[PDB]
């Protein structure tokens, strides 16, 4: 997973850079390379349109058509990213990428769809919005994994994009923060994943030039550690000091 | 300026060509 640094176009050495890759990983890939590059029959992809709303539209229903969107721009499976996100910027920078990536409209992964996310919900002051990141653990191997959470009227789900569907979209019916992160959980046990560490921001600011920065680790939670009434105890917590600001 | 935007073009072409290939591989191994 090379990170494209430089802007888009990509420059000649990224460009290269994927496409050694790509011939690397996939078999028949200099193949696949020389199928596609320069061919003049490729698709051509339709600029996927950004959603916007009207006031009467409910929230949950405006968060339906925002992960719709998220997942038309396709999880990004070429190894190359194509939006370096530096995760310490301040928002209005954040914002200004997640513009760019909706004017280029380029398969994206998991905190590219965790910034675009925050972008198209800033026009929605009654839904919180806040990052949770899950490190898990498989067949001797660490993973990491971010989606946003998101609140409304009291109940809880997530937007992202992930592999697996059961690891991105959550709609708002969880009635407390432990149930959304123990489904997220109970998906991972799923697909044989053990659940190391859950690390919950704080709420993000609606306001897209604001220069505050996403405090992305306010609550980090060691799941083995805890056990699982200290986890759920600290997933309240963490709540509560989300909803008192 | 006319010419980088055909440049953007052509790449995300390639790009989603690309991840259509990638994703099936994926899916399969």
């Amino acid at each position: 997973f090379f990170v494209n640094r430089g802007g888009l176009p990509v420059d000649e050495a990224t460009w290269e850079r994927m496409w050694k890759h790509v011939a690397k990983i996939h078999p028949d890939g200099e193949k696949v390379a020389q199928r596609i590059r320069g061919a003049t029959d490729l698709p051509k992809i339709p600029i996927p349109s950004v959603p916007t709303f009207q006031p009467s539209t409910p929230v949950p229903e405006r968060l339906e058509a925002v992960q719709r969107y998220i997942r038309e721009l396709q999880y990004n499976h070429t190894g190359t990213q194509f939006f370096e996100i530096k995760k310490s910027r301040p928002l209005t920078g954040l914002m200004d990428l997640a513009k760019e990536m909706t004017k280029e409209a380029l398969p994206i992964k998991c905190l590219e769809a965790v910034i675009l996310g925050i972008y198209l919900t800033n026009s929605m002051p009654t839904l919180e919005r806040f990052p949770i990141s899950f490190k898990t653990y498989f067949s001797g191997n660490y993973f990491r994994h971010i989606v946003l959470g998101v609140n409304f009227a009291g109940r809880y789900g997530a937007l992202g994009m992930s592999r697996r569907e059961d690891l991105m979209y959550k709609p708002p019916a969880f009635r407390t923060l432990s149930e959304l992160v123990l489904d997220f959980e109970a998906a991972y046990g799923r697909c044989w994943h053990v659940l190391k560490k859950v690390k919950l921001g704080q709420s993000v600011s609606h306001d897209p030039h604001s220069v505050e920065q996403i405090e992305w680790k306010h609550s980090v939670l060691d799941v083995e550690r805890l056990g699982r009434d200290d986890f759920r105890k600290e997933l309240e917590r963490h709540a509560r000091d989300m909803r008192l600001k | 300026k006319s010419a980088q935007q055909e440049l953007k073009q052509r790449q995300r072409a390639e790009i989603y060509a690309l991840n259509r290939v990638m994703t099936e591989l994926e899916q399969q191994q």
